[PDB]
RNA sequence: CGAUGUCGGCUCGUCGCAUCCUGGGGCUGAAGAAGGUCCCAAGGGUUGGGCUGUUCGCCCAUUAAAGCGGCACGCGAGCUGGGUUCAGAACGUCGUGAGACAGUUCGGUCUCUAUCCGCCACGGGCGCAGGAGGCUUGAGGGGGGCUCUUCCUAGUACGAGAGGACCGGAAGGGACGCACCUCUGGUUUCCCAGCUGUCCCUCCAGGGGCAUAAGCUGGGUAGCCAUGUGCGGAAGGGAUAACCGCUGAAAGCAUCUAAGCGGGAAGCCCGCCCCAAGAUGAGGCCUCCCACGGCGUCAAGCCGGUAAGGACCCGGGAAGACCACCCGGUGGAUGGGCCGGGGGUGUAAGCGCCGCGAGGCGUUGAGCCGACCGGUCCCAAUCGUCCGAGGUCU
RNA sequence: GAAUGCCGGCAUGAGUAACGAUAAAGAGGGUGAGAAUCCCUCUCGCCGUAAGCCCAAGGGUUCCUACGCAAUGGUCGUCAG
RNA sequence: CGUGAGGGAAAGGUGAAAAGAACCCCGGGAGGGGAGUGAAAUAGAGCCUGAAACCGUGGGCUUACAAGCAGUCACGGCCCC
């Protein structure tokens, strides 16, 4: 409701052209050593836990 | 024209003939020439120099061990010297004697996204009186309907610093070969630790 | 490379070791080399030491005297070759590092605020008499 | 710029930040494991490690210093008696951070584990 | 709104 | 460092007690005046019946300063006041005898009679 | 006129030359110095104040000089709002009056969000027809370009005297520009200490919260900085401007020109610095990886696990808005802890001794101690996953 | 097909500005299909001539409690006015 | 909406008949997939017919050295009859 304001409705081709980078990237995961589940690396596997400092395992 | 690579160690003041300072210690360690570019093959004249050793096999396969001097390929093989063809093997540091004038090229410290008036020394606004939110702004950036655009070099804000800077005609105060040390007169760019190269000056020689 | 400072510490072979230990608050006379036209005469500056900013070599300290109704401060490199010598004239109780405050009371309040450092005084002499008793052979 | 500087500004002013660190330690000295976000967890190491190394040395002065950051006269007891001797032959690193795999919903915060080591 | 401001500037 | 608008102390017996800097004479546009530079100044306060009266646009050399001056030997020196000696267009002091210390910078710039007359050169 | 905000100031500039200075030159009623005038020349530079809303101008102190104009009397989706330019009010003046005056006076709401172009920065994609890691060439751009003073020559030339050259050489400067933190000097937000009020932990002692978003004060490493430090303008090569000539006709002589040939500017081209192969005209060099297991039995390809390698992810970084960039990722010192050294505070607590007491002294430069230089696998960079050539035609 | 037309519908700017005081949060344990946001405990901060109590005006079911989350809550919501 | 006088909306249609979808399955629900009712289930109840702007998914052609009142006229290639 004030100073600078869009001159011309941005066309469909141009709106969609700026969303050419709006794409999401899939989460990056790896097989879990013990259980066969998938886990984002460097995270404590919820199911199994680390060798040493406690898993706090679902057990 | 003799050149060599190095790191910036640090700065200190020195005393000679009562007058004191100032110096930037830079170790210009041994550079083993890894390649020697020639007008018959490359069409110009230079020498790849290769710097700090290390690399317990982080070296890929192109490596270029080739020239039997690749004594565990260096980290910074970066940069030749151009119109330089040394003793064929290992550019020591004794190439510069004290009294000589030199040119250090380094990479300036990076200020990141910097406003005009740091980027460019602009005057900004009044700190008071009329004020209104422009205390550090660039003022006007042009004319009106003609030319009706902004010039193609207009000094504005942006990523200032973190770039190639060469300061010339630096004096060599002393060289210490036992430790591959080289000394000059302050003006040298880059942070401590940075790669810098050192040439003899374009002033003459 | 891993010695970035030990490297710097190496050029600093200009280090001086003859000069006396001293800390701010105590007054010291520093014999200084001066040119004075072509020649070279040894001028003395005698005042209260008022600040020591240490940085290894290229540490500086500053001394302060009132001369001919005007205050003067001089700033010396602790390892300046020009320092002929430097010798303490009285040991004063500091109670603070940088004591710039005395710039604003150069009078009677300047003493009694910087009183005698008995403990450091009674070393300085008794600490010498033993060094006088040694090497009399 | 703000180059070679150290310590996370955690979007808190000086006294709040200090309080935060100081509270988290209390919590982490009490339960021995804590869940917080990663940067909060990456900052607790230094702080809790130093208090522990202080209980190690043992002297009454060392107590009174730790007591400045912990205020609880017990718990500091627990520190000096039960917690401390467990690390006597360990020089540093009395603490561990492990990044959890689930993120806070409607916030999005990467969480992390922080527990006393051993 | 309804004005009521007079045309100043 | 002295610039136009700065009160200086008068360190000679020319009569004036204080001058205010009008301009610094180094180049077309020198920002500051240090020991041994020549300044132009208005007189703002005087002693009755002396050689110079209030209002007298004079020239003078700077002899002491609050900001420290650095010696190329790595030492420095600063004084509690800013002080000048009023001089004539031959750069000679229009007064006999000068009060309080002056920097050696004075000697190096050729102001021999000042440093002689001075109680102490530091 | 269903709105092109109208003076001046600030800011940021850039352009023209009919140039204020600096460079070069002709004439001079040019001895010399200093001027006068005209030609060539814009590369760069062209100060700070008092007055006034002022532009302008007058003054003060300087200077190499204090240039003039264009860009909507450049620049209000950049700022200001003194002026002008609403409503209030008053003076003088005009009108019987309400009111009026480029006459005056005091006062008087300047609008957070940039879509396209343009600009300053940074990336994502594809391309460069085999895929890689590096190191490069520089087509073509940008930056920069200023000047004073003193000395030597010599106080000779010149000049009655007074003054006082050129050419050549040297040293200091003034602004400006790039970089830097050793020194000087700043900040440093919890690094240390001192202090007040108050509430609390437990009475003492000792400490903690709050008194900004530091309670106040005294200091202060790194880092970031200018006042501080170091460099820069050039040298030099080439072609010219005005201008000065050589040889030389037409026109026997003479003429710098009509054939030629030289000299000759802070200007021009190149050298100095920075960008730069999207320079689809996609460049060069060095070193890596190589056959297709199967479909299109034909043209270009397709599905596919692999190769050199490269991402993902994680520890980080004087790199940084995100991105990028860079260094690491345990056959590892990347960060965190710990230790050692710097460095800052200024001699903690506890105990003993002296004092009725506030305190003082000793244990003691103690204790505490961010960023800096290092050491040390104590904690965390575990485990892995996914991409990626198999080369058109003469 | 136009009237800065009228009513309605859906776009654009845009995943942009914003989310209403800079008094401030951390953790453990519960409950739940689902918790930064609900209950509980501990620690921290803020008001205290109030940001605490009691009336008057006005408001008119907002009070208490049980069961609930489509919407109202500038997010969430097992909570709630 | 407004103190008040006064101003003043929007909003109709399953099917002939609810025969309004038992039951199973995912889900906390919502809402779907089956099963079933009906001639018709894009007649399923924010229900007849379901237009356009607008927003999606899939396929064909086309596009990263290119200058644009976006069309038109020629040739050309690819795709479908
Ligand atoms: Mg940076
Ligand atoms: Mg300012
Ligand atoms: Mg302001
Ligand atoms: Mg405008
Ligand atoms: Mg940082
Ligand atoms: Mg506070
Ligand atoms: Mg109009
Ligand atoms: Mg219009
Ligand atoms: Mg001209
Ligand atoms: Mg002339
Ligand atoms: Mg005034
Ligand atoms: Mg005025
Ligand atoms: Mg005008
Ligand atoms: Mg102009
Ligand atoms: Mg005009
Ligand atoms: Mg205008
Ligand atoms: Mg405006
Ligand atoms: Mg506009
Ligand atoms: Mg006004
Ligand atoms: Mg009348
Ligand atoms: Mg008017
Ligand atoms: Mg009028
Ligand atoms: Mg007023
Ligand atoms: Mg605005
Ligand atoms: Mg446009
Ligand atoms: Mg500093
Ligand atoms: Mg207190
Ligand atoms: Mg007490
Ligand atoms: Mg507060
Ligand atoms: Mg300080
Ligand atoms: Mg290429
Ligand atoms: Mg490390
Ligand atoms: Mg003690
Ligand atoms: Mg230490
Ligand atoms: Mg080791
Ligand atoms: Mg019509
Ligand atoms: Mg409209
Ligand atoms: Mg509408
Ligand atoms: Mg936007
Ligand atoms: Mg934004
Ligand atoms: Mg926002
Ligand atoms: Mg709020
Ligand atoms: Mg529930
Ligand atoms: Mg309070
Ligand atoms: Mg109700
Ligand atoms: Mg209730
Ligand atoms: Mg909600
Ligand atoms: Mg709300
Ligand atoms: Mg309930
Ligand atoms: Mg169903
Ligand atoms: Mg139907
Ligand atoms: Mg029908
Ligand atoms: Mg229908
Ligand atoms: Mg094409
Ligand atoms: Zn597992």
């Amino acid at each position: 409701a004030k100073h600078p304001v869009p001159k011309k409705k941005t066309s469909k081709a141009r709106r969609d052209a700026r969303r050419s980078h709006h794409a999401l990237t899939p989460p990056t995961l790896v097989p879990c050593p013990e259980c066969k589940a998938m886990k984002p690396p460097h995270t404590v596997c919820p199911e199994c836990g680390y060798y040493a400092g406690r898993k706090v395992l679902e057990v | 024209m003799k050149g060599i690579l190095g790191v910036k160690v640090g700065m200190t003041r020195i005393f000679r003939d009562d007058r004191a300072v100032p110096v930037t210690v830079i170790l210009a360690g041994p550079c083993p020439v890894v390649q020697r570019r020639t007008p018959e093959k490359d069409g110009y004249t230079a020498v790849q120099l290769g710097f700090l050793p290390q690399n317990p096999k982080r070296v890929n396969r192109p490596l270029k061990g080739h020239f039997a001097k690749a004594g565990v390929e260096p980290v910074r093989i970066l940069r030749e010297i151009r119109d330089f063809n040394p003793e064929g093997d290992t550019v020591t540091v004794e190439i510069f004697k004290p009294g000589e004038r030199v040119d250090v090229t380094g990479t300036s410290k990076g200020r990141g996204f910097a406003g005009v008036m740091k980027r460019w020394n602009f005057a900004g606004g009044p700190d008071s009186h009329g004020a209104h939110k422009i205390h550090r702004h660039p003022g006007s950036i042009g004319n009106r309907k003609t030319p009706g655009r902004v010039y193609k070099g207009k000094k504005m804000a942006g990523h200032y610093g973190a770039e190639r800077v060469t300061v010339m005609n630096l004096e060599v105060v002393d060289v210490i070969p036992e430790e591959n040390l080289l000394l000059v007169k302050g003006a040298v760019p880059g942070p401590n630790g940075g790669l810098v190269i050192v040439r003899e000056t374009k002033k003459a020689a | 490379m891993n010695r970035g400072a030990l490297i710097k510490l190496v050029e600093s072979r200009y280090v001086r070791t003859d000069l006396p230990e001293f800390r701010p608050g105590d007054t010291v006379r520093v014999s200084y080399k001066v040119k004075e036209g072509n020649r070279t005469r040894i001028q003395d500056f005698e005042g209260i030491v008022i600040r020591i900013r240490r940085n290894g070599f290229n540490t500086t300290f500053t001394v302060r005297k009132v001369s001919y109704g005007v205050g003067v401060e001089r700033i010396f490199p602790l390892h300046s070759p020009l320092i002929q010598k430097i010798d303490i004239v009285q040991r004063g109780r500091a109670r603070r590092a940088k004591l710039y405050f005395i710039r604003n009371l150069s009078d009677r309040e300047i003493r009694r605020k910087l009183r005698a450092d008995r403990k450091r005084i009674d070393q300085d002499r008794a600490a010498e008499r033993a060094a006088k008793e040694e090497a009399q052979k | 710029m703000r180059h070679l500087k150290s310590g996370r500004k955690l979007n808190r002013h000086s006294s709040h930040r200090l309080a935060l660190y100081r509270n988290q330690a209390k919590s982490l000295l009490t339960h021995g494991r804590i869940t917080t976000t990663v940067p909060k967890a990456k900052e607790l190491r230094g702080f809790v490690d130093h208090l522990i190394h202080l209980a190690k040395r043992g002297d009454l002065h060392a107590r009174r210093l730790v007591l400045r950051d912990l205020q609880d006269v017990k718990l500091v007891r627990k520190l000096f008696d039960e917690i401390a001797p467990r690390y006597r032959d360990r020089q540093g690193g009395y603490t561990r951070v492990l990044k959890l795999a689930e993120r806070r919903r409607g916030d999005g915060a990467p969480l992390a584990l922080v527990e006393l080591v051993e | 709104x309804g004005g009521p401001k007079k045309k100043k500037k | 460092m002295i610039q136009p608008q700065t009160y200086l102390e008068v360190a000679d017996n020319t009569g004036a007690r204080k001058i205010m800097c009008i301009r610094v004479l180094k180049g077309s546009n020198a920002k500051y005046a240090t020991v041994g530079d020549v300044i132009v100044a208005s007189v703002k306060e005087a002693i009755p019946r002396g050689a110079v009266k209030e209002g007298d646009v004079v020239k003078a050399v700077v002899v002491r300063t609050k900001k420290e001056i650095k010696r190329p030997d790595g030492s420095a020196i600063r004084f509690d006041d800013n002080a000048a000696v009023i001089i004539n267009n031959q750069l000679e002091p229009r007064g006999t005898r000068v009060f309080g210390p002056v920097a050696r910078e004075l000697r190096e710039k050729g102001f021999m009679k000042i440093v002689s007359l001075a109680p102490e050169v530091l």
